[PDB]
C-alpha cells in the first residue's frame, strides 16, 4: 500500500477488518471444483467451531 | 474375535527407523481403520497416524508433520508403521488399536475398541554394559539394600534371601540418569532386633548376565 | 489442536464412595468422547463411548455424563480394580488428542514418614563415585520435598526420586532421594543431611551422618 | 408401555407398522458418517433392492 495515505483525518487502518478467506466452490460445470479467495470484512463471517474455520 | 499382537525388532539404535509390525488374527481390516497409540512413561496417550483398509491412505499427527509413513498389503492381517529420525525421546508402549466400524451412533467412529499388547521401547546409544552391584549399610529401625548400577537391559530381579519376599520389599521403579545407563536401588525393611546375626543374602540377578553377587549389611563403628 | 483438560488431576477416595471426575474441553467436541481405565503395565479398557453408551461386557456402575464442553464421569460403587488411571478421548476432528490422566486410589491409614539414612560403604569407595541415599519409607500422601542442607547451601539437582505405587496393605509409599557423587565433591562438605516436609508428623525430622568413619 | 393401556377397545398396538429409519450424514473426519434416526409408517418407505434399504 501508498504510506502516508493523505493522513488529514488519521482516524486508523483497515487492517483487523478484513479476512483474505480460501474457499472451494464449483464452477459452471458441476463435476469441477476451484479454489478461490476473497476479502469479507469481519462482520459477514462468523467463527463457528474449530477456530481456524 | 478380533486380536492385534506385535512383536517387532524392538530395540533400536538412535536415529534409527522403528519399523513395527501388528498382526491381526481371527479378523481382517478389510473395511476398519487401524491407529497406533505411543504411550510415555507416565504423562498420557498420544495418537500415530491411520490407515485405511480398502484403500491405502495414511493420516499423521501434525507434531510428527513428516517423520512417519504407513504400510498395507493384499492380506489385511499384516500392517507395518514406520518412522523415519526417530529421537532419543521415543520411549513408549507403542499400541496397536482399530477403530469401530459401525456402532449405533455412526460409520467408522474412530474410538479405540480393544487394544494390542503393545511393547515398551526405549531408545539410548552406548547401550551394552554389564550391571555393577554395590551394597547398602548404615553406620549405627534401619534397612539395607543392593544397588545396580549401569545395566542393560531391563528388567533386574532383586532375590530377598531367596524367599525373604513378604514384608518390607519396596522394589523402587528403575531410574534413568544423564549418563544413560540405568540405577536401580532395593530395600527391604527390617527392625533392630536382628542386625549382625542373621544374614541377609542379596541374590540380585540380571538375566542376559546372571550377575550372582552375595553380600550382607554391615554395620562399622 | 483441541485439548482437553481433565480435573482432578489426583483424587483418592475408600471402598464404596461416590467419585465424579471432569474432562473440559477448549472446544466444542459435540457428544462425541470415550473414556477408559488404564491400569499401569497394560493396555486401556474402554468404558464409555459417546460419552453415556456403556460399553457391553464392561459393569454398568460406570454411569457417564456430559454433553457439549463439560464432560462428567460418574462411579457409584468401587470395586478393587476400579483404583487406576483414567484417561477421557475425543474423536471429533483429526487429531485424536487424549487427556491428562486422573489417578483414583485408596485413602486410609494416614500416618507419618519414616526417615532413613545410609552413609555410603567402603566398597563403593573402590570406584569413583559416591552412592548416598536418603530413604523415605511409610509415608502417605505422595507428594514430599526432601531438603539436603550441604554446609547451608543447597546444591540442588542430584536429588533423585523413585516412589513406588500404592500399597495393598496399609496404603503408603516408598521414595528412594539419592545424590550420587565423586569422592572429589563428597568429601569436601562437611554436613549432608536429609530433611522432609510433611503433614502427619510433627517436626520435620533431620536424619545424617557423622563426618568421618559414619 | 404402560401394562393398561386403557385396554377398551383391545385391537392392538402401533407396532408392526412404523420402524425405525435411519440415514447418513457427513462429518468432519473424512470416511465417517452419522446416523440420524428417524420413526416412519410403513406406507411411505419402499424396498427398492439390497433388502433392509
Ligand atoms: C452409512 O455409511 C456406511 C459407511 O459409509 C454404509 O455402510 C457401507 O456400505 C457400503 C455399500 O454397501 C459397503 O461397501 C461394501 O464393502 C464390502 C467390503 O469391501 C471390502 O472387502 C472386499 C473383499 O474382501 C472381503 O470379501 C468378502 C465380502 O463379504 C469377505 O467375506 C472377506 O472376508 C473379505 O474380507 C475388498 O475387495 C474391498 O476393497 C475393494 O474396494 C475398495 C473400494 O472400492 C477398493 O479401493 C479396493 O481396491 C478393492 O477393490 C473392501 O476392502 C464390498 O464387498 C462391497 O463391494 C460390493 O459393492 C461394489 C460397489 O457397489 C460392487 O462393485 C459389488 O457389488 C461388490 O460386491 C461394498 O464395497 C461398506 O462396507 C459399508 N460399511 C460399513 C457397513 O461399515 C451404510 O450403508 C450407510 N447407511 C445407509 C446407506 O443407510
Ligand atoms: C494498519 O493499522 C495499524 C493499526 O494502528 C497501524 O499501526 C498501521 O500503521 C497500519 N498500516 C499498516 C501498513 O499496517
Ligand atoms: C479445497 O479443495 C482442495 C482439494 O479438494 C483442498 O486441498 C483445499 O484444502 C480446499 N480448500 C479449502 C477447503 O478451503
Ligand atoms: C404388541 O402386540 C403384539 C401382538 O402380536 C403383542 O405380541 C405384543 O406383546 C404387544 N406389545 C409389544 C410391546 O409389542
Amino acid at each position: 500500500n501508498v504510506n502516508y495515505t493523505n493522513n488529514f483525518p488519521n482516524i486508523g487502518n483497515i487492517t483487523d477488518e478484513v479476512r483474505n478467506c480460501s474457499f472451494n466452490v464449483t464452477t459452471e460445470i458441476r463435476d469441477k471444483k476451484q479454489k478461490v479467495y476473497a476479502l469479507f470484512y469481519k462482520l459477514d463471517i462468523v467463527q463457528m467451531e474449530n477456530k481456524n474455520s | 474375535q478380533l486380536h492385534l499382537q506385535e512383536s517387532g525388532p524392538g530395540l533400536v539404535r538412535p536415529s534409527e527407523t522403528l519399523s513395527l509390525t501388528c498382526d491381526v488374527s481371527g479378523g481382517a481390516f478389510n473395511d476398519a481403520y487401524c491407529s497406533w497409540i505411543r504411550r510415555f512413561p507416565g504423562g498420557g496417550l498420544e495418537w500415530i497416524g491411520r490407515i485405511s483398509g480398502r484403500d491405502g491412505y495414511v493420516e499423521s499427527n501434525p507434531a510428527l508433520t513428516g517423520r512417519v509413513t504407513m504400510s498395507i498389503d493384499a492380506t489385511w492381517k499384516k500392517i507395518v508403521l514406520r518412522l523415519t529420525s526417530m529421537t532419543a525421546s521415543d520411549t513408549a508402549t507403542y499400541f496397536c488399536a482399530g477403530e469401530t466400524p459401525e456402532d449405533d451412533f455412526g460409520y467408522y467412529q474412530p474410538y479405540f475398541k480393544t487394544w494390542g499388547q503393545g511393547l515398551g521401547v526405549t531408545v539410548s546409544s552406548a547401550s551394552t554394559k554389564g550391571p555393577s552391584v554395590f551394597p547398602l549399610a548404615p553406620c549405627s529401625t534401619a534397612a539395607l539394600g543392593c544397588l545396580v548400577k549401569d545395566y542393560f537391559p531391563e528388567p533386574v530381579t532383586v532375590s530377598w534371601n531367596s524367599g525373604s519376599l513378604t514384608s518390607g520389599v519396596h522394589t523402587f521403579p528403575a531410574v534413568l540418569q544423564s549418563s544413560g545407563l540405568y540405577s536401580l536401588s532395593s530395600v527391604v525393611t527390617v527392625p533392630s532386633s536382628s542386625l549382625g546375626t542373621q544374614t541377609y543374602v542379596c541374590n540380585v540377578n540380571h538375566k542376559p548376565s546372571n550377575t550372582k553377587v552375595d553380600k550382607r549389611v554391615e554395620i562399622k563403628t | 489442536d483441541i485439548q482437553l483438560i481433565q480435573s482432578p488431576s489426583s483424587v483418592s477416595a475408600s471402598l464404596g464412595d461416590r467419585v465424579t471426575i471432569t474432562c473440559r474441553s477448549t472446544q466444542g467436541i459435540g457428544s462425541d468422547l470415550a473414556w477408559y481405565q488404564a491400569t499401569p503395565g497394560t493396555a486401556p479398557k474402554l468404558l464409555i463411548y459417546n460419552s453415556f453408551a456403556l460399553h457391553k461386557g464392561v459393569p454398568s456402575r460406570f454411569s457417564g455424563s456430559g454433553s457439549g464442553t463439560e464432560f462428567s464421569l460418574t462411579i457409584t460403587g468401587l470395586q478393587p480394580e476400579d483404583f487406576a488411571t483414567y484417561y477421557c478421548q475425543h474423536y471429533r476432528r483429526l487429531p485424536l488428542t487424549f487427556g491428562g490422566g486422573t489417578n483414583i486410589e485408596v485413602k486410609r491409614a494416614v500416618a507419618a514418614p519414616s526417615v532413613f539414612i545410609f552413609p555410603p560403604s567402603e566398597d563403593q569407595v573402590k570406584s569413583g563415585t559416591v552412592s548416598v541415599v536418603c530413604l523415605l519409607n511409610n509415608f502417605y500422601p505422595r507428594e514430599a520435598s526432601v531438603k539436603w542442607k550441604v554446609d547451608g547451601v543447597l546444591k540442588t539437582g542430584n536429588s533423585q526420586e523413585s516412589v513406588t505405587e500404592q500399597d495393598s496393605k496399609d496404603n503408603t509409599y516408598s521414595l528412594s532421594s539419592t545424590l550420587t557423587l565423586s569422592n572429589t565433591d563428597y568429601q569436601s562438605h562437611n554436613v549432608y543431611a536429609c530433611e522432609v516436609t510433611h503433614q502427619g508428623l510433627s517436626s520435620p525430622v533431620t536424619k545424617s551422618f557423622n563426618r568421618g568413619e559414619c
